[PDB]
């Protein structure tokens, strides 16, 4: 008949630290047994410290990123300000449940400062469910990425450990082992992989390689 | 005066009162100027106070990354008008991914704002506009006034007195293309100073300014921001 | 559109020094007969951007039409400002998933090319409204059978000339006829340049069919 | 003479907009004062019977916890201005999850101020201006902040502001007293020391509204006893 | 069905079958299907009968407003374009397979093909219907360019009795109609008229 | 680009009058005269069709009117305003038939039409129509006729007359005629009451007259209309 | 006659003598406009406007009362501006949806009928207020030539070979019959386009002006442009030279 | 249902069955199937009773209007056309299939019209379950030009065909004539079909019924 | 079937100078008897009467609605309204639903209001009318009916012959349907006298 959604793959990764919010991303950009381009980054700067990343089908994703856009200018013009990590948030919310029938087919995830200048993340389910976390992913290789940071990052299943603050330094490293590491298992996942680091000097972008098969 | 309070009505001598009189609320407004370099679209405005406890009245708005306006005028109408502008800005941007040339968007101001002229029991939009932006054709300064009409401008100011600082601005508008910002500006603030009673100059707190140009997005400036443009302003009256 | 009717197949794009490089064979199929034979799948939009459709023929008449107009509106003011390759390509995703969320799609896969400001533009659009940019894109059976040629070729030489990249798409529209069944070997190139868009009347391609000969041995 | 609502007199000014303007001069009067330490407003009920519950008269009132407004003209007019702030501060809340700033909500309202006409309007269409002028006190983000809007649509911050029939004299008064640097209880005896003089009637702990907000304090309507205690130094 | 239109320098020809079925029963075999829409504009019909009739109807009302709006013989390519219209708004309700062809002072003999996706196209020739699928090899093969009023009325004759021959869904008496500036002339073709082609034996 | 008066044209002086139905009545009072007669077994119809010059093609036009198979019509004032009703009343008549099944009781039509006629002294934006009807019907056995006039009020009369000398030709009919008047009899007696005030040469062309008998409604050619001239027939 | 009484404040009020003021006081507001020119040469149609310099401060080009309707039409103009933009909006909206259905550049003469009726319909009600403009369409084709038409606040429409609207209609009249346009080319008719204007000119009353031309014709291979600035000033020249005589 | 319609040198002829059923029974043994739009035009009708009388009636209706005011009397093609643009808009969902006849100032005509709305203008046609049985009869014996007598029964015995060929029809023949200046609705036409003679008495006898409650009231 | 969801049956017949009118009296869902009182013939006026078979709210509803027709039509119009006519009526209100019918196939009885006249028909779900000189059938026994019906029936009958035949038409033809019975009524129309009998019947 005709279906008017697709699976474009490509899985988000985020990461909260006491200064420091982490928004990673592979960079393909499939559909069916191909790829549509190696080159397709998720992660998108919505502000000077909020930064979105949204996977699933891509025609919804640069859909609703439009749409935030200009709600962030609306709401710049109306209040004379830029809007909060945690407003966004709220917003996003309102945004993908006023498709609760005709649902936005995306996983999008949140990563930025808040007001208090501390590392935020917030994830959401297509139609507007959505919380704060230290950590998170979405996407294919979510079920893949997942259980190494809970247990990384949350110190889980590990019986006298040392609860040592997530050092972005350490930081960056686990996101590129499981973004390597589900590379190796998700067909989805390869390419390359761009992570951007938000913090109180800005938003700065790198670029890790991967399989490209 | 069977032919003043419709704006449907043309008088015997092809007029339509109505829209002069809306036209009269701009010059109620204080003063405004405007003016641009080769590279640069500067706004500059008067703002007044009720009375001294309260504040001074915006009179310079942002529409878009490339454009902004000074409006003289029903505050009321001004809203209404700048908020179909970022609207129409908006929707350009989201179908085109692309800014709204400048001139395009005055000409939707043209035909938004001409419709109720024509129509009985509407009234013309009682506010007047000097639009600077920043387009792919360089910077632009437009005037719309409460009739429909708009122009494009090398320089201008409307409001009250304005007539001072349109001669100020017709006396130095060979300099303007070639002047570096902060001259521009000089030139704009000095313009406006035209329209003062002579006991009175620019203070910190009755001025705005209002800057775009290939080298920065529509920015405002308002108190102690005003400051650095307000010094080494010969109070050289003239 | 609910059912295509008469389509056209693959297509594809792209870029090199200078310039952007689109074919399209003049195929319109019915089902699996070859109905209209000379019909162009390619279109001029303004100087910088040209555009080639795979999918419901009717439907690309459609958009040429709404596009034709847009380009005369603009034309119009003289104002010295022009929808620029990605302007074409951001509108067209925007119809496109217009149409995809009232259920009632536009049956085309589209490739934009164009050239503005000494960069190459190249852009894909879905009838779902999935978009992108990237160096090479091929449509329809030419995803799988020539795309995997160019980048093969961009993987270890991303710049090519107006000639190099010529001559890339002839081997895949050549491939293209020895695989897409619903394929005909009667095409047309169009290039975008500085010097603006160009059109190359029916082309065909030299086929080799010496492997017939081996059917025994 | 009979012309439509949204005629403009030879001078460009909107005949139904200063018509009401007027009719604001007719209302009772109230005043806000701005402190760093908060915001208070005051107004006289103005009783006209010992039969009225004092208490059914409210002049001020709470449109979000750290908002308060005060009206002075036709009252009928201001309960609907008031409910739109009301519903405007939820929307804002429900859909970004953070309360509003006091310039946004007056201007939220602001925009339903030439918002009348005949001819091309639906059913449900204003045909004049609201007869109101508005004062929104409240704290936020920026601190302690008073506004002030009138029919025209027009409104603005200020340090100290009075509306009503006694305005004219109010402000004059407000002008000698206002510090820069004054204090949220200097500023609540100035209020009602100014508005003892104005009203035609002696200045009861029972015909007249206060209320404060401040950084810390939600919104409060003062108490018949904590009048007495301000009153108390005439 | 089988319709089908030539172009030949100053003019056109037309050809169609008169068969209408629903299911296995003709319900006229004597059908006119090829319509009038203007003085020297005419469509060949194929498809649902109540569709094509109802668009063509419209058609000419379109059209016949238009002429005597602009005061001059209308072009077929506008008649084209008002059937395109329809038959693309409406292509989800239509089953209708449209061929016009007529004379034009501006563009002279002229034949559009509007197929069922409402796309439109001009050609040199076109055929349609169920029966068009036995003559494309025919036709193919004996096209030829530089054809006359009269190789053409004689080659569409071959080809819609040859698909009248084999398409059940086709068959009956062949119509004709040639068009050229200087007018409209209709002829039928009964039984032994309608060319004929020995069926093989041993 | 149209919108619409949505207040009534039509209102109260003081006096409690509704001027613009008296001033439709004036119209009606200077329109050509009719006269309608109920012959107790058939009814007539018949105005004066004066047409200026004799350029006039009297037959392209007519004010007597068939409503349905067994209606009629004629006025007295404007033209074109009864033109209008004519065609409401030929449709009210129908949307009557297609839902009973048997023609319209002529009671009923009035009734109809007059709620249009009174439409139109409140809806707003319009004037009441400057006309006045007569309608004869032949509805079950006994023979009817009706006049409604622009306050959209209607009465039966037994016969009666409107239009110019109205006043003269009704006290003329108020004895020059009476019930069990046969057809031709009721017929005479009415062409009669025309000529009362008909100034001129009145011929076969410058009346139209139509009888409704209990079988059927219909008008009566110019032959038949000669005859009846020559003081009898 | 000082007709006005109540009898000219709507549209839909007829004068006691058959007169719709209102219209009549539209024309006037055009009357009062500076004047306009256009000219059927043989291989196309040449337009002219005495743009008068309202402030040297406006931009050349600002208050332009020449636009492009359709790529093979242009419009030019008189009387209120506003007014006379949003008939421009009409005509190309008019001309776009003609090509959307019919499939092929809107005729002239259809174009200028459909505009008409728009205009007239603006004459009948109480609704709204007759356009307060006038404006001329041209075009050029091979198919159809050259074709000048001229619309005003009544609706009413014609063709011309030569016309004029505006402060000297009559003025510019009387100097147009003294060309053979029937004959002359379009190359050789902005000279005279432009030395019409001058003369008509007010150089009293009217202070310093511009001088806007349209081009149309087989000169611009049937797009509606503007005319250079080469022959422009060619033209400013030849009418200036032509003045001093 | 079996209707059937010819042209023959004069005017024209139009048959019909008179079988109503509601499903395989046999509800009305004499149904009118030839319904009146104007005096000199007439339609059979076939399918959904209810559609073919409704759409014939308000056609009907809008013809008496028509005619009521251009003066002059209805053509043809007119209630085609009227009939042919509303079935049309119904997609199918007025179940009516008519055989149209008449006779105009330009003649007699003859036309099909199916309920998804085309029209076949042909010499002689049918419609209705008996309608292949009918054809039958016109194919094998049918004359152009026929005399009022000759057409007059060809068409009663394709309606003849049908009812005996088709349990969808039965009962009597009904016929219509129109020529350039007659109009004969002949309804009962041919009738060859009569309920077998009752064999014996079931007369039931007052007082066979035992009665529970009784209660009567008078009129006036 | 939506139609046999209540069962249920009704029966008109033509005497000379008389018409008689019966119906069942079960009021079911499905299976399940509820209510043996169930009314399914209403008066219309004096000698005129509609019987309503099928489902038990649009019969009902049917009624009502066509009862509030019927009662202007007489306020307006200044008399009684005539058989040919409430018929027309009936099916005018039951084709508005055309593509969304009332479930119920009426059967209408009665003598001219100004004549002798007996007048009988029954209608389509969307209001297709059929009139005979005989008898006329509805609900889920139809064919049980038109059995006695075609052997019973003698083309003029006396008040009390016309009674025992459409009396032994229904019990016997309801006795031979599951869902159809529990007691029948009946109703015989004089222009004299209404007679209204219950008749004993079976009540399984
Ligand atoms: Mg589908
Ligand atoms: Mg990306
Ligand atoms: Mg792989
Ligand atoms: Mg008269
Ligand atoms: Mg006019
Ligand atoms: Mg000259
Ligand atoms: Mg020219
Ligand atoms: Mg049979
Ligand atoms: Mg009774
Ligand atoms: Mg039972
Ligand atoms: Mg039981």
């Amino acid at each position: 008949r005709f279906s008017p959604y697709v699976f474009n793959g490509g899985t988000i990764l985020a990461i909260a630290g006491e200064d420091f919010a982490i928004v990673a991303s592979d960079t393909r950009l499939s559909e069916g047994f191909s790829i549509h381009t190696r080159d397709s980054p998720k992660c998108y700067k919505l502000t000077d410290k909020t930064v979105i990343g949204c996977s699933g089908f891509h025609g919804d994703c640069l859909t609703l990123t439009k749409i935030i856009e200009a709600r962030l200018k609306m709401y710049k013009h109306s209040n004379n300000k830029a809007m909060t990590t945690g407003a966004i948030a709220a917003m996003l919310s309102t945004i993908l449940y006023s498709r609760r029938f005709f649902p936005y087919y995306v996983y999008n995830i949140i990563g930025g400062l808040d007001e208090e200048g501390k590392g935020a993340v917030y994830s959401f389910d297509p139609v507007g469910s959505y919380q704060r976390d230290s950590f998170k992913a979405g996407g294919s290789a979510s079920a893949m990425l997942q259980p190494l940071l809970d247990n990384q990052v949350g110190f889980k299943n590990m019986q006298n450990v040392e609860h040592v603050p997530l050092s972005l330094d350490r930081a960056m490293r686990l996101v590129k082992d499981v973004f390597i590491s589900a590379a190796e298992r998700d067909v989805y996942t390869g390419d390359a992989l761009r992570i951007c680091i938000v913090t109180k000097e800005g938003i700065r972008e790198e670029t890790v390689s991967l399989r490209k098969d | 005066n069977q032919y003043d309070n419709d704006v449907t009505v043309w008088s015997p001598q092809g007029r339509i009162h109505q829209i002069e009189y809306a036209m009269e609320a701009v010059k109620q407004g204080s003063a405004t100027v405007g003016l641009k370099s080769k590279t640069h679209a500067v706004l500059v405005a008067l703002k007044r106070a009720q009375s001294e406890l309260a504040a001074h009245q915006k009179k310079i708005l942002h529409v878009d990354n490339h454009i902004g306006i000074s409006i003289a005028g029903l505050t009321a109408d001004a809203r209404l008008l700048c908020n179909f502008m970022r609207q129409e800005c908006l929707d350009s941007r989201f179908v085109f991914d692309r800014p709204l040339p400048v001139s395009r968007l005055v000409s939707l101001i043209g035909s938004k704002t001409q419709i109720p002229t024509q129509r009985y029991g509407r009234r013309p939009y009682g506010v007047g506009l000097l639009i600077a932006g920043y387009d792919d054709m360089g910077p632009h300064i437009f005037q719309t006034c409460p009739s429909a009409n708009y122009f494009d401008c090398r320089a201008m100011s409307i409001g009250a007195r304005s007539q001072s600082a349109r001669t100020y601005l017709e006396r130095h508008m060979s300099e303007f293309m070639e002047c570096n910002l902060n001259e521009l500006v000089k030139h704009g603030l000095r313009a406006l100073r035209e329209t003062l009673p002579a006991e009175q100059d620019l203070t910190t707190k009755n001025v705005s300014i209002g800057i775009v140009g290939k080298d920065l997005e529509f920015t405002i400036y308002d108190d102690d921001d005003v400051s650095p443009f307000l010094e080494g302003l010969e109070e050289r009256p003239q | 559109t609910q059912n295509p009717m008469v389509t056209g197949t693959s297509v594809l794009g792209v870029k090199f020094e200078g310039g952007v490089v689109i074919a399209a064979d003049m195929l319109g199929s019915y089902g699996s007969l070859a109905r209209f034979r000379n019909i162009s799948r390619i279109m001029r939009v303004n100087n910088s951007t040209m555009l080639g459709a795979s999918g419901d023929y009717a439907d690309f008449q459609y958009l040429k039409q709404v596009l034709g107009q847009m380009v005369i509106d603009e034309e119009l003011l003289g104002d010295g400002h022009s929808y620029s390759p990605r302007a074409i390509h951001s509108w067209l995703t925007r119809a496109m998933y217009s149409r995809r969320s009232k259920m009632n799609p536009l049956w085309n896969t589209m490739v934009i090319g164009g050239y503005a400001d000494g960069e190459s533009f190249l852009g894909y659009v879905d009838m779902l409204g999935v978009a992108y940019e990237a160096p090479s894109l091929a449509t329809g059976y030419g995803a799988y059978l020539a795309q995997p040629l160019l980048r093969e070729v961009l993987e270890k030489q991303p710049v090519l000339s107006q000639t190099e990249a010529r001559d890339l798409v002839e081997r895949c529209m050549r491939v293209l006829y020895y695989r897409d069944a619903r394929s005909y070997n009667r095409f047309q190139t169009a290039t975008v340049t500085e010097k603006g868009v160009e059109i190359e009347g029916p082309l065909s391609t030299e086929t080799n069919w010496d492997i017939a000969h081996m059917i025994s041995g | 003479y009979d012309r439509g609502v949204n005629t403009f007199s030879p001078e460009g000014r909107l005949f139904q907009v200063e018509y009401d303007i007027e009719a604001i001069k007719l209302g009772s009067t109230a005043i806000g004062i701005q402190t760093s330490e908060g915001v208070c407003l005051a107004v006289e009920k103005r009783i006209t019977s010992p039969l009225m519950e004092p208490s059914s008269i409210e002049k001020i009132v709470e449109i979000d916890a750290h908002i308060g407004c005060a009206m002075s003209g036709l009252i009928a007019d201001a309960k609907t201005l008031i409910d739109k702030a009301r519903v405007e501060t939820q929307n804002h809340w429900f859909t970004y999850n953070e309360t509003m700033t006091v310039e946004s909500v007056t201007q939220a309202v602001s925009n339903l101020a030439l918002q009348f006409g005949e001819e091309d309007a639906d059913p449900g269409a204003m045909s004049r201006p609201f007869g109101v002028a508005l004062l929104f006190g409240g704290v936020d983000e920026k601190g302690p902040q008073l506004f002030h809007m009138d029919p025209s649509g027009t409104f603005v911050q200020c340090d100290a502001r009075a509306i009503g029939s006694a305005s004219e004299g109010a402000q004059s008064s407000l002008q000698e007293l206002y510090h820069k640097s004054m204090t949220l209880k200097e500023a609540i005896k100035s209020s009602l020391i100014i508005l003892k003089q104005v009203m035609e009637e002696k200045l009861n702990a029972t015909n007249i509204e206060l209320a404060t907000v401040q950084p810390g304090q939600n919104f409060h309507m003062f108490t018949k006893e904590e009048l007495e205690e301000v009153i108390k130094d005439i | 069905t089988t319709i089908m239109a030539v172009q030949f320098d100053g003019g056109v020809v037309l050809g169609a079958d008169s068969r209408t079925t629903t299911g296995s029963y003709i319900a006229n075999r004597v059908t006119d299907k090829l319509t009038p829409i203007h003085d020297r504009i005419f469509c060949c019909r194929s498809g649902s009968a109540a569709d094509t009739q109802a668009v063509a109807d419209a058609v000419t009302y379109q059209l016949g407003f238009h002429s005597i709006e602009l005061n001059e013989p209308p072009l077929v390519h506008t008649a084209a374009s008002l059937f395109k219209e329809m038959c693309y708004r409406y292509r989800e309700d239509l089953m209708a397979g449209i061929i016009i062809a007529g004379w034009d002072p501006q563009e002279g003999g002229q034949v559009y093909s509007v197929p069922m996706g409402g796309m439109m196209v001009r050609q040199s020739f076109a055929i349609g219907g169920s029966g068009s699928s036995y003559i494309y090899g025919y036709v193919d093969a004996t096209y030829r360019e530089g054809m006359t009023k009269e190789e053409c009325l004689q080659f569409t004759a071959n080809a819609l009795a040859l698909a009248m021959e084999r398409d059940g869904s086709s068959g009956g008496v062949i119509r004709l109609a040639a068009i050229a500036e200087s007018g409209v002339e209709r002829q039928v073709l009964l039984g032994d008229q309608i060319p004929k082609f020995a069926v093989a034996t041993l | 680009a149209e919108r619409g008066y949505s207040f009534s044209l039509t209102t109260f002086s003081p006096s409690g009058k509704l001027v613009q139905i008296e001033y439709a009545l004036a119209a009606v009072a200077g329109g050509a005269p009719s006269v309608g007669i109920k012959a107790a077994n058939g009814v007539v119809l018949a105005t004066e069709k004066k047409q200026k010059s004799i350029l006039y093609d009297e037959r392209s036009v007519h004010k007597v009117e068939p409503i349905t198979k067994h209606i009629g019509l004629v006025y007295s004032g404007m033209g074109p305003d009864y033109r209008v009703l004519v065609h409401r009343a030929r449709k009210l008549a129908q949307q009557y038939y297609l839902v009973y099944q048997e023609p319209i009781p002529t009671a009923q039509l009035v009734q109809r039409v007059a709620s249009v006629m009174q439409e139109y002294t409140q809806s707003g934006g319009v004037r009441p129509f400057g006309v006045s009807l007569l309608i004869c019907g032949w509805n079950e056995g006994r023979p009817y006729l009706f006049q409604s006039d622009p306050s959209g009020a209607y009465f039966a009369w037994k016969a009666t007359a409107m239009g110019k000398n109205y006043v003269n030709g009704k006290t003329f009919l108020e004895k020059r005629y009476n019930e069990d008047l046969e057809l031709e009899d009721a017929i005479h007696t009415a062409i009669l009451t025309l000529k009362e005030s008909f100034e001129g040469q009145m011929t076969e062309d410058n009346i139209e007259v139509g009888i409704c008998n209990e079988a059927g409604f219909r008008r009566l050619t110019p032959t038949e209309v000669k005859d009846y001239l020559a003081a009898i027939a | 006659s000082s007709i006005g009484t109540g009898y000219d404040l709507s549209a839909s009020t007829f004068s006691p003598d058959g007169r719709v003021f209102q219209v009549e006081y539209a024309m006037k507001a055009v009357e009062n406009s500076s004047t306009a020119i256009g000219i059927r040469c043989k291989d196309g149609v040449v337009f002219g406007v005495e743009k008068l310099v309202l402030s040297k401060l406006y931009e050349e080009g600002s208050n332009k009362r020449l636009f492009n309707v359709d790529r093979h039409v242009g419009m030019a103009v008189a009387g209120l501006l506003a007014d006379a933009r949003s008939l421009a909006d009409i005509a190309r909206e008019e001309a776009s949806n003609f090509r959307s259905n019919f499939g092929y550049n809107i005729p002239l003469k259809h174009l200028a009928d459909r505009v008409a009726m728009y205009v007239h319909a603006y004459t009948l009600y109480s609704a709204v207020r007759p356009f307060g403009c006038s404006f001329m369409l041209g075009s050029y084709s091979v198919n159809d030539g050259a074709q000048l038409y001229m619309i005003d606040p009544s609706g009413v429409s014609y063709g011309y070979w030569g016309c004029a609207i505006g402060k000297a209609r009559q003025a510019a009249k009387t100097e147009i019959e003294k060309l053979q346009m029937k004959e002359m080319t379009c190359r050789d008719i902005v000279k005279e386009v432009a030395k019409i204007i001058y003369i008509v000119h007010d150089e009293v009353k009217d202070k310093a002006f511009e001088l806007e031309l349209s081009w149309v014709g087989e000169l611009t291979n049937g797009r509606h442009e503007i005319v250079p600035k080469d022959i422009r000033e060619e033209a400013e020249k030849y009418a200036k030279e032509s003045l001093k005589e | 249902t079996t209707i059937a319609g010819v042209v023959y040198k004069d005017g024209i002829v139009l048959g019909a069955d008179t079988r109503a059923t509601e499903g395989m029974v046999v509800a009305d043994k004499n149904c009118s199937k030839i319904h009146f739009i104007s005096p000199n035009i007439y339609c059979c009708g076939a399918g959904t009773a209810a559609d073919t009388d409704m759409t014939t009636q308000l056609i009907s209706s809008n013809l008496e209007l028509h005619s009521l005011s251009t003066g002059r009397l209805p053509r043809v093609v007119t209630a085609n056309r009227m009939l042919k643009q509303m079935l049309f808009r119904y997609r199918g969902y007025i179940g009516a299939a008519l055989v149209l006849g008449g006779v105009d100032v330009t003649g007699p005509h003859l036309y099909s019209i199916y309920p998804h709305g085309s029209t076949d203008k042909l010499p002689y046609v049918t419609m209705g379950s008996g309608s292949l049985a009918a054809m039958a009869v016109f194919e094998d014996k049918f004359r152009p030009d026929m005399e009022e007598e000759e057409a007059k029964n060809l068409v009663s015995e394709a309606i003849a065909a049908g009812i005996f060929n088709d349990l969808g029809s039965g009962s009597n023949i009904d016929l219509c004539v129109i020529s350039k200046n007659k109009l004969d609705f002949l309804r009962p036409y041919t009738v060859p079909n009569k309920k077998g003679t009752r064999l014996g008495r079931y007369r039931c006898e007052k007082g066979t019924t035992a009665v529970l409650t009784e209660k009567i009231t008078p009129l006036e | 079937s939506i139609m046999s969801y209540n069962g249920g049956a009704v029966m008109a017949m033509k005497g000379k100078n008389c018409v008689a009118i019966a119906a069942d009296r079960r009021f079911g869902i499905q299976a399940q008897l509820v209510t043996t009182d169930f009314q399914k013939i209403f008066p219309m006026g004096d000698r005129l009467y509609i019987g309503l078979a099928g489902l038990a709210t649009d019969v009902q509803t049917v009624a009502q609605r066509l009862k509030f027709r019927l009662n202007l039509y007489e306020l307006k119009e200044g008399r009684q309204i005539k058989p040919y006519t409430l018929m027309s009526m009936v099916a005018n209100l039951l084709y508005e639903k055309r593509f969304g019918p009332y479930y119920t196939e009426p059967v209408i009885a009665g003598l001219d209001p100004k004549t002798f006249k007996p007048f009988i028909c029954s209608l389509d779900l969307i209001g297709c009318p059929m009139v005979t000189d005989d008898f006329v059938v509805s609900g889920t026994c139809a064919e049980q009916m038109y059995g006695m019906c075609e052997s019973l029936w003698e083309p003029n009958m006396d008040p009390d012959h016309l009674f025992e035949t459409i009396s032994q038409a229904m019990l016997n033809a309801v006795d031979r349907d599951a869902v159809s019975g529990m007691g029948v009524i009946v109703h015989i129309i004089e222009k004299d006298k209404i007679t209204t009998r219950t008749l004993k019947a079976r009540m399984d």
